[PDB]
RNA sequence: ACAAUCUUCUCAUGAGGUGUUGAACGAAAAUUUAAAUUUAGUUUGAAAUCGAUUGGUGAAAUUUUACCACUUUGU
């Protein structure tokens, strides 16, 4: 339709907005809050701004939350806390507790193998897809997720970024369990 | 036929050489687009020049998007006449404002240490900058 | 110049009397306790 | 002595005093207290500054360069009455002729012509500390360029002696705003402080000055020149070995 | 027909941008609706009653003869007169009562969108007096839009004949 | 979608806090190295009819930064 003057504003002074707070959160202040209580996270997209940051649009695809809502099993640690904050205005990160994903995973688990959604209906296809990642079944993913196992990374690679459609723009802690019973 | 060139004024902060040309393109094409911006900073000065492909359509957009308002702000959309434009009136239009940080080249300049006969010459020329008030008292 | 020379009324710089009547025979229901309080309305919607 | 044994004070300031007061060649409605201003400006070898730093600095000095009959107005946190009830019961009404909680100051001071309604009603803008980053902002250039950056005064615990402590330390104490310079100026007084008041104000600006914005100090210190605004930069006190230092 | 001056001067109402902004800023000032008013009376009637001072209220003028008289106290800073009143005659003299009196004026569209303001069916007219200081500015950004974008356009083709 | 993260201080006792519409007028000083910054000041409607600084930096896929600024642009 006919865009109307204001909203090419205010891109702009969102952008603004957006570039002041990546400038300071970046540069000069380094510190980071390193989120805890696990080794993986839950994170959710809650609506990429248009015409992001050029520094933003990866944040969202190495992490990936190309898409909305895209809940994603993520390494816990310090490294991911910069990124997230980078990303931080467009995203929910908290914590997936392990009926969350079970629940998840028994029902709206759509793993991305092959880069493809590809349901953990079966116990077998977590075995058969991570059997050297000591995956065997659905509560073994879980274990490897959730418990964030020995192979995490390679079950999350495994997983997929589940869409958890539906939220705050930042720590959720327990609340990406709230979000993910209610999407699955 | 005749381009037909904007005089967009009072433009609200934000509405920039690229939001501009998004937003006029939907009325018409514009072949360049120009916005006056500062002598160091390129801030907006808060007009610029749009020139459109015929003066018709650059008519309609004068019409409709003047007394705009807009975010607090009374747009000014005029088409001035050919006879006032000159050559230079759009120039450097479509051309990034790259902005020279002329505070910090000094920086580096300060950073920069004179060439050990420059440098001495500094001293000279700051003892010429000492004997030269001398007389001055 | 405005158009009427009537003085201006001191109820225009003063809480209203509408309310201040209409405040007063609401708090004699809630001592009759013919109007369930706000507390009392709020606890019962639970 | 002081930057490099060299700093002939005292008889600058006087010399310059005489040479102001010499060059001296209806207004009763137009007429005030107004005295010309001090002005001394420092030569560094490096520039001091990364950026400007838009907040002064707060060089204590027992002789005030703004005279104690100035208003001053109070740019305070929330909740407003609180503060309005502390200058109240301290005596500083008087003195403090207004005060402006964050959240009125954003919304009723919008355009810059309420900011400069403002501006001009007051003379030091006095703010504090809870809040100064966002005096950038909300006041913008009709502010931080004419002449007029507000002040961080310590006001957090809220006590009467202490609103009194912190006034009295802003209105003595001279402002300098920071900015990327090898060079810079200092408010010092004005003609009517006597010459050694002047002198000994300066040699607690340089003081000051070699400790908390130089980092190397005196070694650092290219010049120093006593001025006013339109007289001759008086050199207090050349750097003699200057030389090596930036060799 | 051709129809008169004092009546064609309706059909060239205030145009789409700048009654968009009007009505946002109305809708900040809109009066206090019947369910919530009790609420708030309520509120106030129990803490007397239990144990026991307020600030006057900012809201948009409404009624007809309550405008009108506000027009001619020259209190009105702006008015908003519906282009569609059945009876033409109950607002046919307002924009000359208002241009005598010095008051900004315009000719919105529809009653419904005055009336939905005032939590009514319809509104003949509203009318601005008075406005909070935080929004002193926006009123005035507005009352010159509608100064350039109302009275300086048309102007002449309010004194000619419609139709 | 004319809505969004420009700072309730922070640490440590000191240090910081990252941030300013444009235009016009105007001192007289300094260093830095004429432009470059500071630099007495200012005035005005969020005012507006050329004048552009004109390099660098990356950072994507050479045009793109319409602030990316030397500490110099897609995790």
């Amino acid at each position: 339709t006919f865009k109307r003057a204001e909203t090419f504003i205010n891109n702009y002074r969102q952008r603004e907005r957006e570039r002041i707070r990546l400038n300071r959160s970046a540069k000069n202040k380094g510190d980071i809050f390193v989120p805890d209580e696990t080794k993986l996270l839950f994170v959710i997209r809650i609506a990429g701004v248009k015409n992001m940051p050029p520094k933003i649009r990866k944040v969202l695809r190495l992490l990936r939350l190309s898409r909305i809502n895209n809940a994603v099993f993520v390494r816990n640690n310090k490294a991911v806390a910069q990124m997230l904050r980078i990303v931080e205005p467009y995203v929910m990160y908290g914590i997936p507790n392990l009926h969350s994903v079970r629940e998840l995973i028994y029902k709206r688990g759509f793993g991305k193998i092959n880069g493809q959604r590809i349901a953990l209906s079966d116990n077998a296809l977590i075995e058969e897809a991570l059997g050297k990642y000591d995956v065997i079944s659905i509560e073994d993913i879980i274990h490897e997720i959730y418990n964030v196992g020995s192979h995490f990374k390679e079950v999350t690679k495994f997983l997929w970024p589940f869409t958890l459609t539906p939220r705050k723009a930042g720590y959720c802690g327990e609340e990406i369990n709230e979000l993910i019973k209610k999407q699955v | 036929k005749k381009k037909g060139v904007l005089y967009v004024g009072r433009l609200p902060h934000g509405f920039y050489e690229k939001q501009m040309r998004m937003y006029f393109s939907q009325f018409g094409p514009v072949l360049r687009l120009r916005m006056s911006r500062n002598r160091k900073t390129g801030s907006s000065k808060h007009y610029a020049f749009i020139e459109f492909e015929s003066l018709d359509v650059a008519n309609v957009v004068a019409e409709t998007m003047h007394n705009y308002l807009l975010y607090g702000k009374l747009l000014q959309c005029k088409v001035i006449p050919e006879d006032q434009v000159h050559e230079n009136m759009f120039k450097g239009a479509d051309v990034p404002f790259k902005r020279i940080p002329h505070a910090t080249i000094a920086r580096l300049q300060h950073e920069k240490p004179l060439s050990k006969e420059k440098a001495d010459k500094l001293i000279t020329r700051h003892n010429r900058k000492l004997k030269l008030k001398k007389r001055k008292l | 110049t405005p158009l009427s020379s009537a003085p201006e009324p001191k109820r225009r710089f003063a809480p209203s009397k509408h309310e201040q009547k209409r405040i007063l025979q609401l708090a004699y229901a809630i001592r009759k306790g013919r109007i369930l309080t706000s507390e009392q309305r709020a606890e019962r919607e639970r | 002595e002081l930057l490099g044994s060299d700093a002939p004070l005292e008889k600058v300031c006087s010399a310059l005093l005489e040479y102001e007061s010499k060059r001296k060649s209806n207004l009763l409605e137009d007429e005030q207290d107004d005295i010309e201003p001090v002005w001394l400006q420092l030569a560094t070898l490096k520039f001091i500054g990364n950026n400007r730093k838009l907040i002064p600095y707060k060089i204590a000095i027992k002789n005030p360069v703004i005279p104690s009959s100035s208003e001053a107005c109070l740019i305070v946190k929330d909740p407003q009455r609180v503060y309005k009830d502390l200058v109240n019961e301290a005596g500083l009404s008087k003195v403090v002729t207004r005060v402006i909680g964050l959240s009125k100051l954003k919304a009723k001071w919008n355009s810059y012509e309420q900011k400069r309604q403002l501006r001009d009603q007051f003379d030091i803008f006095l703010a504090d500390d809870r809040v100064i980053p966002m005096l950038p902002r909300i006041l913008g250039k009709t502010f931080y360029q004419k002449s007029k950056v507000p002040v961080p005064v310590k006001i957090s615990k809220g006590t009467a002696e202490q609103l009194k402590r912190e006034v009295v330390s802003a209105y003595g104490a001279t402002y300098f705003n920071s900015a990327p310079c090898s060079s810079f100026m200092i408010k010092c007084g004005h003609v009517s402080n006597t010459s050694t008041e002047l002198a000994e104000n300066v040699e607690s600006i340089l003081q000051f000055v070699s400790k908390h914005i130089v980092p190397d100090g005196a070694k650092g210190i290219a010049s120093i020149h006593l001025k006013t605004s339109q007289s001759i930069a008086i050199p207090l006190w050349n750097n003699p070995n200057l030389k090596e230092l930036i060799a | 027909l051709k129809v008169p001056p004092a009546i064609a001067q309706f059909q060239k109402t205030l145009d789409k941008n700048t009654a968009t902004q009007v009505f946002k800023l109305l809708n900040k000032y809109r009066p206090e609706t019947a369910a919530e008013k009790k609420q708030r009376l309520v509120a106030e009637a129990e803490a007397v009653a239990n144990g026991k001072v307020s600030k006057k209220p900012y809201n948009v003028k409404y009624g007809l003869n309550h405008v009108v008289a506000l027009i001619e106290a020259k209190k009105a800073k702006l008015v908003l007169i519906a282009s569609d009143v059945d009876p033409i005659e109950l607002v046919v003299f307002l924009p000359a009562l208002c241009k005598k009196m010095g008051v900004p004026y315009a000719i919105v569209k529809n009653k419904a969108r005055l009336g939905t303001v005032i939590h009514q069916k319809t509104a003949a007219v509203l009318a601005v007096t008075e406005v909070r200081e935080e929004d002193k500015n926006e009123l005035a950004s507005i009352v010159s839009a509608v100064d350039a974008n109302f009275s300086a356009k048309y102007d002449e083709s309010r004194r000619k004949w419609g139709g």
